């Protein structure tokens, strides 16, 4: 989300 | 090459930070839009910013919404966490570009089009 970076989850 | 920067691209941007990116994206941008910039945070590593959602409203509401995704970069190689890991920032880039990574908050960064960088 909010800069943050993001989760980035490959299910 | 060391000389050979990797990021020598249009979506490459230098100076940015967190928000200053997303300003970028936020208000030069538009849906679908991304760029990668080197981490403030993590000093070595770049991020892949993107305009997730849409600003009129059909899919989020209050202008567009931006995710930045981390970028790990260890000896000049490049990974967002996903599939194969390059040597150079542009295979990196379109490998998403095609293959959209997503947030577990639902936020999938669709990368389509770079921000062109202004200046």
């Amino acid at each position: 989300e909010q800069t943050e970076y993001a989760t980035i989850v490959f299910p | 090459g060391p000389m050979a920067d990797p990021t020598s691209e249009r979506w490459f941007h230098g100076h940015l930070s967190g928000k200053e990116a997303e300003k970028l994206l936020t208000e030069k941008g538009k849906h679908g839009s991304f760029l990668v910039r080197e981490s403030q945070s993590h000093p070595g590593d770049f991020v892949l910013s993107v305009r997730t959602g849409d600003d009129k409203g059909e899919s989020n509401d209050g202008k567009s919404k931006v995710t930045h995704v981390m970028i790990r970069c260890q000896e000049l190689k490049y990974d967002v966490g996903g599939g194969e890991r390059f040597d150079s920032l542009t295979d990196l880039v379109e490998h998403y570009k095609k293959n959209p990574m997503v947030e577990t908050l639902g936020t999938v960064l669709q990368l389509k089009q770079p921000l062109n960088t202004t200046r």
